[PDB]
DNA sequence: CGGCCAGTGCCAG
DNA sequence: CGCTGGCACTGGCCG
């Protein structure tokens, strides 16, 4: 075994140049340095461990390190190196599953103040490092007299540069340590740092790997990238932009504008008694003044003040303008600030009509705007984020969510606004495997959207079947149970449907599902007996959860204390998954197994595929665009193709459910076309 | 004898007026406003001969004091044939308003 | 005036 | 007590 770390001049997008590289053998227990001049080099010492069956140590080596080498050695040397899945170690993933109570600053991505709880110290010093290197850098420079540039501590190498290439690898061998010493994912009658590729994943909890599988998938679709119709997506914001300077035109002669106080620089004290007054808003005494063109005087106080016009936007002025209406608030938030979201604003009323209807200006004004700061202003929005190769390469960290599910950023193409909503088609239908044109013919591809069906109430099924010996997973296999759920709940869509159940099963108040359903908080209450009444199994499973994590706990004040037996529950693959709170832990139960479900089926769909002889790659047959939680969109080059993708994908389904051994059989539904609108 | 002033009464009153005319623009939530509003009580009865006071409540009346720059109040803008002659911000004194008059009309 | 940050509210599974 | 997440826009604070 033997633990790397590379340096090179840019991110993987356009790295160019291989600066240096360390290596430190397990075998020697030596570090090794490499040069630029050494490359060449570099590159066959890893592969020397790949001959030998070993492994190689990397630190976020699955995202970057591993497939910058491959480029790098084409560009550089001409070599064709393809480091092979099952010889590479990452301890960002390992960090990730062993450490999942914790966050992290995703590689320096983030800024660790504004990341809650603490974090993993190695791990921290490690995402640290070029920011580090960078500040020495400036320091190191301006003791120069030069100045500093862009990022120029990345154009070329330095012994500064090797130093810290060392540091890495020093810190990420003592990582891989300390996360090598957790016994409940790696048994200590085995030393893992002298074993087998072989050995290493068959003796090690079927969670390590699974998470390295996983993100070794991932990296690559983040590398497929998701085809965008910018010119589709430019001509929306046109669109929108024009409804949105119409709306404020409108709202702006309604609600006119007024003044503030603004750089009060003195509390106003009251002339008689001297005594200070504080609600007053703060003045200003001239000094100076007293013909004298000047308007100030001497002792002449005055309070200063803005003009600020009605900005839609500011819930604040909205609500000083509705009560001004005669609107009085009922609902307020901890600060003592009124409430203002759809929710109520669908239910203020007041006399004047025009401000009444305007009123409707302001919830389209709000939702366009939702729109225009996702697809083009915000700082994470589409426009800004499309590749030179028409596609958007977003972020996905395989195990983000204390569930085992993953997140997505940089932009999250897993919050997309749906078909079924304001100007869904038009964001949905931007996305697609159309808007690719193959490499060789230049015709269009094709896309397979598959979804896994009612994923969380199969879950819910295999794990009462204790309780109710089967039943409630027979009736699953009945129908849609989302559309027998709606008819029985009385309910309008069947996204709502949705929306009722799972709020329903994990703790929702009696209020919250009668709005969700929306009534008062007595139909959120007959329906949550209709519901739990119809099956009382789910009130057995949830006691056990209890008996099993809880001893007893208080309720000293605005806050919880908990006396836990232990807080944590074994996955579906034996890790350890953190439960934050008791009224919770159901939730993190079936959660954590449906994420866990369509991690091994993503990964088993595309072994299949490459096993029936299909390339993964736009070079190839089939490219995985997105996995957004149960849901996979996969580009096709032929509909020939996204037939086989589709029926493929649930072979793989049933295969998982057969190897966890489900008491509820699962399955999978699939459509072939165009793009995102039509495939979901 | 102070008068009252709304957006859809400034111009005739105001901007077209004979003589001189005294504008306040003030709000009921400003500490110096509240100081000043006595002493203009007295200004208006004295005047009363060559000066008009007339108020403009800039909560009321949004409209007029954003076309002269009010940056601060209370602000007296001093008007004569429908132009602006002079204009002092603050809560002056008795004796000192009376002397901006005297020396401006 | 752009960076930091709290308070809020919406988008998806 | 819905819970997992990302993220945008307003408004107070400060170099
Ligand atoms: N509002 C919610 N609260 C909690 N969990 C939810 C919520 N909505 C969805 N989930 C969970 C259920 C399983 C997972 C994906 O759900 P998805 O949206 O695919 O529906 P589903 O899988 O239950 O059924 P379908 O066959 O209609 O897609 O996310
Ligand atoms: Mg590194
Ligand atoms: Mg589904
Ligand atoms: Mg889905």
């Amino acid at each position: 075994m033997i633990v790397s770390d590379i340096e090179a001049n840019a991110l993987l997008e356009s790295v160019t140049k291989f600066h240096c590289g360390v290596i430190y053998d397990y075998s020697t227990a030596e570090y090794v340095s490499y040069r630029p001049s050494d490359f060449g080099a570099y590159l066959d010492a890893l592969e020397a461990e790949v001959a030998r069956g070993g492994l190689i140590v990397f630190h976020n080596g699955h995202k970057y390190d591993v497939p910058a080498l491959t480029k790098l050695a084409k560009l550089q040397l001409n070599r064709e190196f393809h480091l092979p899945r099952e010889n590479c170690i990452d301890t960002l993933v390992l960090s990730r599953l062993i450490h999942s109570n914790l966050k992290d600053t995703d590689m320096g991505l983030l800024r660790s103040g504004k990341l809650p709880g603490a974090l993993e110290a190695w791990g921290y010093r490690l995402g640290e490092m070029k920011g580090e290197y960078k500040d020495d850098f400036k320091r190191m420079l301006e003791e120069q007299g030069e100045e500093y540039v862009d990022g120029m501590e990345w154009w070329n190498f330095n012994e500064e540069m090797m130093d810290y290439n060392v540091q890495d690898v020093v810190v990420t061998k003592a990582l891989l340590e300390k996360l090598l010493s957790d016994k409940h994912y790696f048994p200590p009658e085995i030393d893992f740092t002298d074993v087998g590729y072989t050995t290493f994943w068959s003796e090690s909890l079927e969670a390590v790997d699974i998470e390295h599988r996983a993100a070794w998938l991932l990296a690559k679709q983040e590398r497929n990238g998701f085809p965008f119709d910018t010119k589709a997506i430019e001509e929306l914001y046109v669109e929108l932009a024009a409804r949105r300077s119409e709306l404020l035109r409108k709202l702006t002669e309604t609600f006119g504008s007024w003044y503030q106080p603004k750089g009060g620089t003195e509390m106003f004290c009251h002339p008689r008694t001297g005594k200070p007054l504080p609600k007053y808003p703060r003045i200003k005494t001239p000094k100076v003044g007293g013909l004298d063109t000047r308007e100030y005087v001497a002792g002449a106080p005055y309070t200063p003040v803005e003009h600020v016009v009605f900005n839609p936007s500011s819930r604040d002025h909205i609500q000083k303008k509705l009560q001004e209406a005669g609107w009085v608030p009922t609902k307020y938030t901890d600060k003592g600030a009124p409430v203002v979201d759809d929710e109520v604003l669908e239910g203020v009323r007041v006399d004047d009509p025009e401000k009444q209807a305007a009123i409707d200006l302001i919830k389209e004004y709000l939702m366009i705007q939702k729109r225009i700061g996702q697809s083009a202003e915000g700082d994470k929005a589409w426009l800004r984020y499309v590749a030179e190769d028409g596609k958007i390469h977003g972020s996905v960290n395989p195990n983000g969510a204390v569930t085992g599910r993953a997140t997505h950023a940089f932009p999250n193409l897993a919050q997309i606004p749906g078909v079924r909503s304001p100007y869904g088609e038009q964001c949905r239908a931007a996305f697609g495997a159309e808007h690719h044109l193959d490499g060789i013919t230049g015709k269009p591809w094709v896309q397979a959207g598959i979804d896994a069906s009612g994923l969380e109430l199969r879950c819910l099924a295999h794990f009462m079947a204790r309780f109710d010996n089967g039943e409630y997973a027979h009736e699953i296999l009945n129908g849609d149970i989302h559309t027998k759920n709606q008819i029985a709940a009385e309910l309008p869509t069947r996204d709502n449907a949705k929306t009722f159940i799972y709020g329903f099963l994990y703790g929702a108040g009696d209020e919250a599902i009668g709005q969700i359903v929306g009534a008062g908080k007595e139909r959120g209450k007959e329906l949550k007996k209709k519901f739990l009444e119809n099956t009382p199994a789910i009130a057995a499973l949830r006691e056990s959860i209890q008996q099993t994590l809880v001893e007893s706990s208080q309720w000293v004040a605005g806050e919880q204390q908990v006396k836990w037996k232990r807080r944590w529950i074994k996955g579906l693959d034996g890790r350890k998954v953190h439960v934050r709170s008791p009224h919770a832990a159901l939730n993190t139960l079936l959660q954590s197994a449906g994420a866990l479900i369509c991690k091994l089926w993503i990964i088993k769909t595309e072994e299949m595929l490459v096993e029936k002889g299909l390339k993964h790659g736009w070079d190839g047959d089939f490219a995985y665009m997105a996995w957004v939680h149960d849901e996979i969109q996969v580009g096709c080059r032929t509909e020939e193709i996204a037939q086989v993708v589709i029926e493929t994908a649930q072979e793989a389904m049933r295969w998982v459910g057969d190897h966890w051994n489900f008491r509820c059989l699962l399955d999978t539904e699939g459509k072939m076309g165009p793009n995102w609108a039509i495939c979901h | 004898k102070i008068i009252h002033l709304t957006d859809d009464s400034f111009d005739t009153d105001v901007l077209k007026a004979d003589g001189a005319i005294l504008v306040d623009f003030w709000a009921e939530w400003c500490g110096p406003c509240k100081m000043i509003a006595p002493i203009l009580d007295e200004i208006a009865d004295e005047y009363q001969g060559k000066l008009t006071v007339a108020k403009l409540n800039i909560d009321q009346n949004p409209g007029t004091a954003p076309k002269y720059g009010i940056r601060g109040i209370p602000t007296l803008l001093l008007f004569k044939n429908g132009e602006v002659a002079a204009t002092k911000v603050g809560a002056l004194s008795k004796g000192q308003l009376k002397e901006f008059l005297d020396a401006n009309l």
